[PDB]
């Protein structure tokens, strides 16, 4: 048993009726002094280390050649000038086991935390020494954390893509289905999660060019995609993860849901394919009034109207579809479908729930397209256009497939540094750089949408950690007040930075002129409502920091009208799974699942108290399962009103909660404006 | 929570010796060396002798002391498989491969063998020590039973599986694979019955039962290493057999709800080739807030 | 001279209730009077109790005391049939025909019924009185077992057979006929083992054993009369069933090598109407032509 | 019960100790006059019929527009002048259930046998009235039978392709694997059977861009292809059929074979994918000497030598691969592998066995490529070049994927009419037309190879029927003498027709000048050895029909050298499954399985005596299971020496014979020059 593992295990040994939280500092100190400093390759000078890394196929010479070695040396000086110390053993362990650069035999350590941060900053700045130093200060202060792909792979020769979330539209054709399988395998090969919209595919028992009842439906494509993701398993390193989305009004919705039942047949069940259900307001209205609903065969609708069923507004088109004799449908019970959804989420956590009209009532790019589905993590909500992949000899009609770049603000570190504006703008610049430097050669729609939309996702994390370390309960109205003010400021400065980038480059995103940013409809609630804190305690948290006012929002609206907006999408709160340990932060804006995290690595068990947990703030670190999910919905809806994309919203349920309770949580989320629901986690 | 499910799996696995024709094994048996034939005979006799104890004592004694009609029925079914199916199957394999005089001599040898006797008598000793209405003594016997079903048989199963994975002695290898598949489920089932007793105990009593299980495992394991060298050194396989013993020891521990004792190891590829919370309806007013 | 042929017969008779679909009886069951359904449920419940104890206790305990691996294999197989097949089949019938509350009530009724408790007390008492290496206590238990197999079941069997013979409840009846076919061979086999022990005795001892057998039969008979009246008076069949049980008592005595005790009578004719390719290695010469 | 199937069941009622074979004539007469004439749509004149069929999307207008209606009327008169009568109930039943045109609701019958034959003939002739009449005479006499795709779809609007056998080479890349899946689904959608070569794919545990043990092997691609073929099943009426081929020296050969074991797990076993094994002479030599063979990792060989393993000569490079340290190899026992092959064929009929050096020692186009795999029916043996499908933005290097049009001569009717030459030439013309009118616009390599190679397959059937109806035992030397003479004559006239077509069109097949036809080496055994019948009984069978001598073959060799050949491949003997009933012929050149064939169609049981079966030839119709497989191998090898492609050779095994007997049959087939072995059928 390692000495640091023993020291970390002494946290649970209760001395004087309290956990020994101070043992984790001893644990991390022992971990470093006994393992990391021993296994860290040291070089006489930074020049020798850099030469070894570039020449041994560890780094990329292209981005490092943009600086004189003096500038790189000063950047590394800035990283090491902070004397950053990992507060807990788990932070250092996670970094040096997941993100630190190791030798080709994975025996020694080439990169410390400072080296990784310096390389990421030098890649972000793209030749600017002052910008690189600013990125170094931002990341070594741990105010901004680039996503796991960006943080892990930036500046590495043998790297995967810096983007890991992709959203593909699948057209109703064998050519398009085969192309979707190919692109899914190509993107999973790069290490990215792939989400596929299956709503355009015609249901089971539909006609294929005069041969009726010949289509296997969305479940055959589901099996194809599941095997494609199983094959493209990231070189046998990490299991290939993909998601499939289907509209709740699709005829195959029940077959779609039956793929996740525990009793599912092996010719129906899918293993590596997550499922998400898209629910328009029409379905919730039908279930509310207990009227019997209809699911429609998409190809009949396409033949009758020339438009896909998911391309049309179900609120206005549902009655026309039902009254159309040439549109094929079967009766369903919407309440029974809702209960089936809740039962499936209780049993397996699936499907994801995307409230279509909650997303699109505040969507800023409805002119480009409505948001029809989400990503594998249920936070990316962007307009997509389906591609028409024709025969081999013909020319394909390339659409827009969603792929956004992820980054997370550390709410605790941004708040303690009083640097919401600077951190938000620098994170926007880094995400923009990642977007520009991303070129995917086997997903033409993804590449086209990356070049045109220039969408980024700037998330946040350590919300519960910041609140509990400041004596604020997560469910308290003061917590929602802080979330309101903080994310209003984040949105303000992200919009300002996007407009500044548009002014600097003289270009906006494609089809910006039709957006609500161009017409000013986006800024209505910001030029009409004041989002300053309503509590003196919360207003004191923002001391020394200018909270944007209504006049500031009017000035921003005028600036955006004059100069445009560079990013179609800017903010999305991803789960931030493994980077939260490195940042000593609670995951995303979700509340903590456990106060102290018990995990086993190898044959030794490890203990991870939540960051900042102590005796004084023990009960402010309320576990998510002990919380009222209605108040968590209230918090996420408070945040969601300032996030243009969605938020990964996990439901934390007790074992005593019934199907009716899960349905009530889902319906209250729909009522409160929640866009997506990620997971149903039961204790 | 589990007896009806195991009932189903047990009865659907029912088979009879007559289903596999054995005579075609003579076409590969004749091509083995003397050491290979000797090891095979000795291993086979070892399995036969241990399985007889399980049929005559192990399963019936556990069926006697366990409460519950459905559990007694499953246990009776398992005892039947030992005595009516497995025992006849081992006899059939022997009668096919060796003449009567050779069978009698091999059984005389294995009956006197120190390592086979040590483990056979250790297991039987624990079955004989069960006392009426004493769940601790029953648990100890169940541990012994799981160790036999899920661990002790495997130093023996190795060899038929090794041949089976190479295309040799395929008919008897098929029989052995069916037997092994029965012993696997027997071990899992008895393991669940032992965990039920274990979970009814205090924390101090649990720690004491864990120490018993690990101590017993250690004694049996050290004897298995000696048993293994005694049989397999002459055919050069002992290193790989030892890996297979540890891997199966870990399965036996997991059957008893305990952590693995040995580090994970890869197994010989030839042998490998041989081998709802509560539904509640929405009652309206749940759509209004 | 007989165990091997009984072994073969028992294993070739192997069956599971799930082989017989029972939903076909749903209508002829629905059509019976409340009195008829009540008697039918209770009759099968009495049978379930007998098979429960024959499987849990009777057959395993006799297996323990009888010498010889083949004799033990037959007795173990018979034990499995009792509780894993026969006793369970009745629940398959109950679960098809009756609602849960009626099923719960009939199992409560077996616990409190004085004739069913008395017959279980008497039979199981004799099983549990067997002393190791004491052939006389074993003989007494084997007589009890033959009386259970070949006499006591028949007050119960009458009614399913009576319906089967009229073309009613024929799927349930098919199950019962399979059970009856098994018990007939079980009674013969145990009878032959009992005769082995009896034949070892002095003439004086034999005379005492006949007294034991006849006294036990009469005691069981008198209790069975009261049980029969209690069940069958409400369906008008008590006298007919009594003739049937006397008929079968004579068969039980005959299974024990004794003369018939009751005079012959005409039984209801309805009830009588109720009755891989072989792997061969390649040679070197196979590659040249 | 239907009257016709009641009459057909009176065949088995033995009257006076004999089967009532004449009942089948009464059975078919009743079938017609009680079902067919009643359910046949009859029009006032042929003009109304043709107008009705063209207008209602039953026929194609383009091919019917090349003839004036007087010419079409003359063709239909020629078809009906023969007054063809089906000799058995099964012939007419199979035709009117599988190939006869029916109304859109599958209610009535639009086409008779004469109508279908006339339409196929007018399609073949392509505007020529006399050629259409010649085709009508050829098919109404049943001398030549177009394959099921051609006969079923010739001249129909809503039709599949006229080719159903496709062979695909898969390159060792994810782009090529995705393209293989796409092309397999596209061709299965067209109704064709697709065979794929998986030998170029690197084995399990190979590196994917310097990360080791990353490749899932050929079994992952096998699962992908199996699900692709399950998806593209054409309503499931005829589910997607695929074949995978692996060289026996591939490292994944054991896992490739384990996909067909009965005890295979659901994560390994493939169900809709047939498997074939390509065995070079090196493997047979290694097994013969009982030496230690080695299977190789294809990627190591490709990296070391720059060529794929299956593109290299194993008989000359096996020792170099073994001695090369940079090539990764695994030790195997070749005799154990042979025994495993025999056991797998006994238990499942798989794999197909291709003797690679038997194919390539007589292959005429080794300059283009060696034959590396066969088709799903294990008789197409043509040169293929793998394609290089690149990224979306890059151009693809299109190779040559095999596909040939099938057509069978009826040996009995051809020999009765003494028309080997005319039938062979007309069938060659029809197959050439089918090749020219085929355009696969989603399989680029199939299209390119169809345009370049112009390969056709002209098979034969009713060999056993002809021999049994002429008092010749299938195993007798006289039968092999007849097969030798007949198929030498077929080869002579097919080569003559190919040379005449090349002379008329002024073009040969691509890379003809490097072929053995151009060099004249192909004709060596024909200009040196006389193939006239050696038995007086056989010589009388060819009386009245000129048998080409050595002088005739020398003249043909000069003609080919001076004019070239139009088809790279001309002759392949396919199984000819269902068209054998319509033609009242035994299936292919294989011996019959049952003298009287009992089948159940729906809830009706009907019996099919072999064509011409009686008491005078009962014992000449010896079942395939009762005869020596060595003599059947001798017969197939006698036929194979005149066939440029392979012959679908099914092995008929009794239950008594062991795996050693199957291995002996396989080794004798390899010794006797058998190119492929199709199935191990056991009774
Ligand atoms: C991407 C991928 C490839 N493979 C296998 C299948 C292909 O035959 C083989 C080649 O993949 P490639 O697509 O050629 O990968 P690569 O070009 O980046 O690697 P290399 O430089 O070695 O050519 O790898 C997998 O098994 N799983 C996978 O996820
Ligand atoms: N010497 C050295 N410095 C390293 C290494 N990895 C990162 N660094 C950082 C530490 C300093 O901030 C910076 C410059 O180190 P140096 O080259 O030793 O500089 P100097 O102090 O000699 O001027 O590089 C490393 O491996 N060696
Ligand atoms: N009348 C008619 N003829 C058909 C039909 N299908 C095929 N035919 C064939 C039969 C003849 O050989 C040929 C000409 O038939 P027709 O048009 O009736 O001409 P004719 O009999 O007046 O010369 O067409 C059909 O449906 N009707
Ligand atoms: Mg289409
Ligand atoms: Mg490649
Ligand atoms: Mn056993
Ligand atoms: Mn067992
Ligand atoms: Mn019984
Ligand atoms: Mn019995």
């Amino acid at each position: 048993v390692p000495k640091w593992i023993q020291l970390n295990n002494e946290i649970m040994i209760q001395k004087d009726g309290k956990f020994q939280f101070d043992k984790d500092k001893e644990a991390v100190h022992s971990y470093f002094v006994d393992y990391i400093n021993q296994n860290t390759v040291f070089f006489h000078n930074l020049k020798e280390k850099l030469d070894y890394l570039v020449e041994n196929q560890y780094y990329e010479e292209e981005f490092l050649s943009l600086y004189s070695f003096e500038d790189i040396k000063e950047v590394f000086k800035t990283a090491y000038a902070k004397k950053f110390r990992f507060p807990s053993f788990m932070s250092a362990f996670k970094f040096y086991n997941d993100y630190a650069l190791k030798t080709n035999d994975k025996k020694k350590i080439l990169e410390r935390y400072e080296d990784r941060i310096s390389i990421v900053a030098l890649f972000f700045a793209n030749g600017d020494t002052e910008k690189a130093k600013e990125y170094v200060n931002l990341m070594i202060n741990q105010e901004y954390q680039p996503s796991t792909p960006t943080f892990l792979n930036a500046g590495r020769k043998r790297r995967g893509e810096l983007v890991s979330c992709f959203l593909l539209e699948v057209n109703d054709s064998l050519n398009d289905i085969s192309r979707a399988i190919d692109i899914s395998m190509q993107l999973s090969k790069l290490g990215g999660g792939v989400s596929l919209n299956l709503s355009k595919l015609r249901a089971k028992g539909e006609a294929i060019k005069d041969v009726e009842n010949a289509t296997k439906g969305v479940v055959g494509v589901m099996k194809l995609l599941d095997n494609a993701f199983r094959y493209a398993d990231q070189m046998g390193q990490r299991q290939g993860s993909g998601a499939a989305y289907l509209n709740i009004f699709h005829r195959d919705i029940n077959d779609f849901l039956d793929t996740k039942k525990i009793s599912a047949d092996e010719d129906v069940r899918v293993k590596t394919l997550s499922i998400g259900v898209v629910i328009p307001d029409k379905f919730v209205e039908l279930a509310r009034e207990d009227k019997a609903a209809y699911v429609f065969y998409p190809h009949t609708i396409y033949k009758e109207y020339g438009q896909h069923m998911d391309e049309m507004d179900m609120n206005e088109m549902y009655d026309k579809f039902v009254d159309n004799p040439r549109v094929k449908k079967e009766k369903i019970n919407p309440r029974k479908l809702l209960e089936k959804l809740a039962m499936l989420r209780s049993e397996s956590g699936y499907p994801y729930i995307m409230f279509q009209d909650n997303v699109n009532k505040v969507h800023a790019n409805n002119h480009i397209s409505k948001v029809k589905f989400s990503n594998l993590c249920s936070e990316v909500l962007q307009a997509s256009q389906v591609s028409s992949y024709t025969d081999y000899d013909e020319e394909d009609e390339i659409g827009l497939d969603i792929s956004c770049n992820l980054g997370s603000l550390n709410i605790l570190n941004v708040m303690e540094h009083k640097s919401i504006e600077k951190t938000v703008k620098l994170a926007t610049d880094s995400l923009t750089h990642v977007s520009e430097t991303t070129d995917i050669r086997n997903a033409p729609a993804v590449r086209r949408a990356n070049k045109a939309m220039k969408s980024i996702g700037l998330g946040a994390m350590n919300l519960h950690g910041y609140l509990a370390q400041n004596g604020i309960a997560y469910e308290s109205p003061e917590a929602r007040d802080f979330a309101n003010t903080f994310f209003m400021m984040v949105n303000f400065y992200s919009i300002q930075r996007s407009a500044e980038i548009a002014k600097e480059k003289g270009e906006t995103f494609d089809q910006y002129e039709g957006s609500t940013y161009a017409t000013g409809e986006y800024f209505d609630k910001y030029v009409s409502t004041d989002f300053s804190p309503k509590y003196e305690k919360i207003a004191n948290l923002f001391e020394g920091m200018h909270i944007p006012t209504t006049e500031d929002w009017k000035k921003l609206k005028a600036f955006v009208a004059e100069h445009g907006m560079y990013h179609s999408y800017r903010l999305c709160i991803a789960p931030t799974g493994s980077i939260s340990y490195v940042q000593s932060s609670t995951a995303s804006v979700m509340p903590i699942m456990e106060r102290i995290e018990e995990r086993t690595y190898g044959n030794s068990k490890t203990y991870y108290p939540m960051p900042g947990l102590a005796s004084n703030n023990w009960f402010f670190y309320k576990e998510a399962y002990d919380m009222d999910m209605f108040k968590v919905v209230d918090m996420i809806a408070t945040i969601q009103q300032h996030i243009d994309q969605g938020i990964s919203f996990t439901l934390f349920l007790k074992d005593t909660m019934t199907t009716r309770d899960l349905n009530r949580i889902d319906l209250y989320a729909h009522h409160r404006g929640i866009k997506t629901i990620y997971y149903a986690r039961t204790k | 929570d589990f007896t009806q499910m195991f009932y189903n799996q047990n009865v659907k696995q029912f088979w009879l010796p007559e289903e596999i024709a054995l005579n075609g094994d003579l076409l590969t048996w004749k091509y083995l060396g003397k050491n290979e034939q000797d090891t095979y005979m000795k291993v086979l006799a070892g399995l036969t002798l241990l399985d007889t104890e399980q049929g005559n004592t192990g399963m019936p004694i556990v069926a006697e002391h366990v409460d519950g009609h459905q559990r007694k029925a499953v246990l009776n079914f398992m005892a039947m498989m030992e005595n009516a199916v497995h025992a006849k199957s081992y006899s059939n394999i022997f009668m096919t491969l060796a003449p009567t005089e050779t069978i009698n001599e091999v059984f005389e040898w294995v009956k006197q063998n120190k390592y086979l006797q040590k483990k056979a008598q250790m297991i039987v000793g624990l079955y004989k020590a069960i006392q009426k209405d004493d769940e601790i003594s029953l648990f100890k016997a169940m541990v012994a039973s799981v160790y036999l079903e899920s661990f002790l048989f495997y130093s023996g199963f190795y060899y038929p599986l090794y041949f089976y994975g190479q295309g040799k002695l395929m008919q008897s290898g098929e029989i052995i694979n069916l037997i092994l598949r029965d012993e696997a489920i027997h071990g899992v089932y008895v393991g669940l019955l032992a965990q039920e007793i274990y979970n009814k105990q205090t924390e101090e009593k649990k720690a004491e039962l864990r120490e018993f299980a690990i101590d017993l495992l250690n004694q049996l394991y050290e004897n298995e290493l000696e048993y293994t060298e005694d049989l397999y050194d002459q055919v050069g396989l002992s290193h790989d057999v030892k890996k297979f013993i540890r891997y199966n020891a870990n399965k036996a521990l997991m059957n008893l709800g305990f952590d693995p004792y040995f580090e994970e190891e890869d197994i010989n590829p030839i042998v490998l080739n041989g081998l709802k919370a509560t539904v509640e309806p929405l009652k309206d007013d749940d759509f209004y807030f």
